[PDB]
RNA sequence: CCGCCGUUAGUUGCCAGCGGUUCGGCCGGGCACUCUAACGGGACUGCCCGCGAAAGCGGGAGGAAGGAGGGGACGACGUCUGGUCAGCAUGGCCCUUACGGCCUGGGCGACACACGUGCUACAAUGCCCACUACAAAGCGAUGCCACCCGGCAACGGGGAGCUAAUCGCAAAAAGGUGGGCCCAGUUCGGAUUGGGGUCUGCAACCCGACCCCAUGAAGCCGGAAUCGCUAGUAAUCGCGGAUCAGCCAUGC
């Protein structure tokens, strides 16, 4: 019934993040449905090498944006608990909901 | 069979052979082929009166054509020709009123690109 | 009961499944010979059940999305391919000589800035 | 190129009987890439000589395209600051190949309107001779039988 | 005039269609990645110094 | 385009609906030639900018409801 | 990045395998398959044979992958006082109630020609109207905007869902499948032209896109010359994003 997307810039941490949950959830109660991976989503950005009128001369840059998505099956206290308050995602986001 | 202006098709589907006509596209065209009976795809070649002179009150009674139609242009181009205007300043200048391309193209609206002389370029190289 | 494939050529992917009974074969709903009223490559596709002239004995059923009715063709190809050469790997002896495993290349390439379709340039002028 | 021989590169294995010709004939027909399109008018073509004609297609095929296939033609070489207009044979798939697009300008040429009628008739007419591309083809033999006095002044 | 146009938007005046996006480390507003509130030069400048997350020096 | 409607301003308006009020001085001074042209201007001396001065255009008519600042010509020079 | 396989993983996918159904993944179920997106393995002339002293070459196979597998970022020492003080900083010279600052207007779109890159074309392998098809990627909260409705339309009034693999942009188009045109300045091509409409925005004259219906030029496939491109490349066809009230985007 839990339903946790995780959206992160580094895709090496961000999914360290997405199997952590998924230990101490499988743990501190029943199952914890695997961390799935979900399309990350790419800003495509662009501009020239320069300054002065150099239509070719150009870099590409974008943006990576990794989606995750932890469901849990019926919750308990300890993993509510501790999987609510432990954490250090140092910038990437955590977004839950009760769907 | 004229209808109007002398206007007559001759062999050819009822609906492009009356759009042959000023005054008449697609539209009116296929628009008098049905307000005046008449199958858009029965060419004009086993017409009879009754639909064909019919179709022609169409056209006349209901818009018009031709002279008129033109003289309308005209006489309002008159009107931009009475003041002064940008459409009519223009208008007389040879140039066209969307004020876009006076530097290169609209030779549509002045004859060919007769050239000047060249008058000697700048350092091109 | 099963003998399955997986099909993938020029970016699109056929989920190429093959049961036995006639032979006969239909694919992502619509009569085969319906679906693909355009391209002769059709019957193309059908070679490796020509190949051993068992057109008619083992029932295809396939799911193929993406690429193009050509595309789509091609994994199909890929897929009965594969699937004849799973469930009697005795058919992959004589043909992979006949090249019905190596699987596609192509890609309207990542569109080089400074050109137009990565290659076509623009008109140079020198003057 | 220099440093090397390059690749020939296999023509498509005909969907239809099986013959490269035919794939290659549809090829030159075939314009902006999209060869079904032509390659089912000249099919229309075939279907065609064969309720007119009684030999089979791949027949009128071999016996057009043999009533072309030009063998000595004319190239160039080098010589100070003028041309040899170089009689030479031809590689026998240069040859076969021009001589397909000769087949399909012939179609070209015609005061023909639809287009399965122009390639029809020309495999009809060219099976036999009557063409502006055997025409072309024996001018080309001309040229080749004509400039031979450049016989051995090959490049 | 340089110093007093940025002063010009910088405040939002009468219409809504007076307003121009400006790079505030640079300053100006051609080419100006809305998204980044960065010009083009000023854009590439932070993202190659390292000053940017979320980017890539894309290699696609 | 107005679609419903017609655009024009109130300088315009305010000033000709007073000398409304008599029928006074053969003179008005405009700024605005943006502005549609309305047949309650009479349509005397219209004195409107061009972009170097003021240049008076008169207004009876035929430009009913076509815009001012288009009797003023600006691109000057001729060919 | 892309092609073959694997292990984690299953709100994308599915009878693939079962139940039912409003038979439309629609209702339960399931991870098989696509997919997703991660951690590796896999190709080195490694194997086989003939040649060369070797470097290498010929032929064949094993394999998704041959001999650098396809692509991309990647660009030395150096030149060229290249380009840029109008992105920025910047040594100096310089105006300082004027070369500073605001505002409203006007130009950056002007026209007797010339030129580069371009869109369209000049036509039956085609133009036109009807039915069905397969795209990939990138978007969308004071934005994406399906739906009925008013309007032939431009779009407007009431209106669903949507911090998106679940909602909408969106119809890919050519393909295919029917019917029309009959070789013609043509149902060609719309360049331009008039009387009206929609939308944004204070405001659409200069100088906006878009709609209508009437106008319907040149254009019969381009001389000297000259450009592109070696594989899914060219040619053809549609699609999105950037910045943006709008849009001159046929550009990138």
């Amino acid at each position: 019934k839990i339903r946790i997307k995780l959206r992160g810039f580094d895709h090496k941490t961000l999914d360290a993040s997405a199997q952590k949950i998924v230990e101490a959830a499988r743990r501190s109660g029943a199952q914890v449905s695997g961390p799935i991976p979900l399309p990350t989503r790419v800003r495509r950005f662009t501009v020239i090498r320069g300054p002065f009128k150099h239509k070719d001369s150009r870099e590409h840059f974008e943006l990576r944006t990794h989606n995750r998505l932890v469901d849990i099956i019926n919750p308990n206290r300890k993993t509510i608990e501790q999987l609510m308050t432990l954490d250090l995602p140092t910038g990437v986001e955590i977004e839950i909901k009760t769907v | 069979a004229r209808i109007a202006g002398v206007e007559i098709p001759r062999n050819k589907r009822v609906d492009v052979a009356l759009t042959y006509i000023y005054g008449i596209g697609k539209a009116r065209a296929k628009e008098a082929l049905e307000k005046t009976g008449i199958n858009p795809a029965t060419r004009v070649k086993d017409l009879t009166e009754a639909e064909v002179v019919r179709l022609r009150e169409y056209v006349e009674n209901t818009w018009k054509l031709e002279g008129e139609l033109r003289a309308e242009v005209a006489a309002n181009i008159k009107r931009l020709m009475d003041i002064g205007c940008y459409r009519g300043l223009r208008h007389r200048r040879g140039l066209p009123v969307r004020g876009q391309r006076t530097r290169t193209n609209a030779r549509t609206r002045k004859g060919p690109r007769k050239t000047v002389a060249g008058k000697k370029k700048a350092p091109r190289k | 009961e099963q003998y399955y494939g997986t099909g993938r050529r020029k970016e699109a992917v056929a989920r190429v499944f093959l049961r036995p009974g006639n032979g006969k074969v239909t694919v992502n709903g619509q009569d085969f010979n319906e679906y693909f009223q355009g391209l002769v490559r059709a019957v193309a596709a059908l070679e490796p059940l020509r190949a051993v002239d068992a057109l008619g004995r083992f029932d295809a059923y396939i799911t193929v999305r993406g690429g193009g009715k050509s595309g789509q063709i091609d994994a199909i190809k890929l897929g009965i391919a594969r699937a004849l050469v799973q469930y009697n790997p005795d058919y992959r002896a004589k043909l992979k000589p006949l090249g019905f495993l190596t699987r596609d290349a192509r890609v309207v390439e990542r569109k080089k800035y400074g050109k137009h379709k990565a290659r076509r340039a623009p008109q140079y002028s020198k003057r | 190129a220099r440093r090397r021989r390059a690749e020939v590169r296999q023509l498509q294995p005909d969907l239809v009987y099986g013959d490269v010709l035919v794939t290659a004939f549809i090829n030159k027909i075939m314009r902006d890439g999209k060869k079904n399109l032509a390659a089912r008018i000249f099919y229309d073509a075939c279907k065609i000589i064969q309720e007119k004609t009684g030999q089979e297609p791949l027949k009128v095929f071999k016996q057009a395209v043999e009533n072309v296939k030009p063998r000595m033609e004319v190239r160039s070489r080098r010589v100070g600051g003028a041309n040899y207009q170089v009689p030479m044979e031809v590689s026998p798939r240069r040859q076969q190949s021009l001589a397909l697009r000769w087949l399909v300008q012939a179609a070209n040429q015609r005061p023909e309107r639809r287009a399965a009628v122009r390639i029809a008739h020309e495999l009809m007419d060219a099976a036999e001779g009557k063409g502006g591309a055997v025409k072309k083809k024996e001018d080309v033999e001309r040229m080749a039988e004509a400039n031979r006095a450049y016989a051995h002044y090959r490049w | 005039a340089r110093k007093a146009l940025i002063e010009k938007a910088k405040r939002t005046p009468k219409f809504k269609v007076r307003a121009y996006t400006r790079c505030v480390r640079c300053g100006r507003a051609r080419s100006v990645y809305r998204f980044f509130g960065l010009c083009r030069i000023c854009l590439r400048e932070l993202a190659h110094k390292g000053q940017l997350p979320g980017v890539r020096k894309a290699s696609w | 385009s107005l679609k419903k409607g017609v655009f024009v301003d109130d300088h315009l308006l305010e000033k000709v609906l007073e000398l409304n009020a008599k029928g006074e001085k053969r003179l008005i001074k405009t700024w605005s030639r943006r502005s549609t042209i309305v047949p309650e201007m009479v349509g005397h001396t219209i004195a409107v900018y061009n972009g170097k001065q003021h240049v008076p255009v008169y207004i009876t008519e035929n430009m009913v409801g076509h815009k001012l600042g288009e009797f003023a010509p600006t691109r000057t020079y001729r060919g």
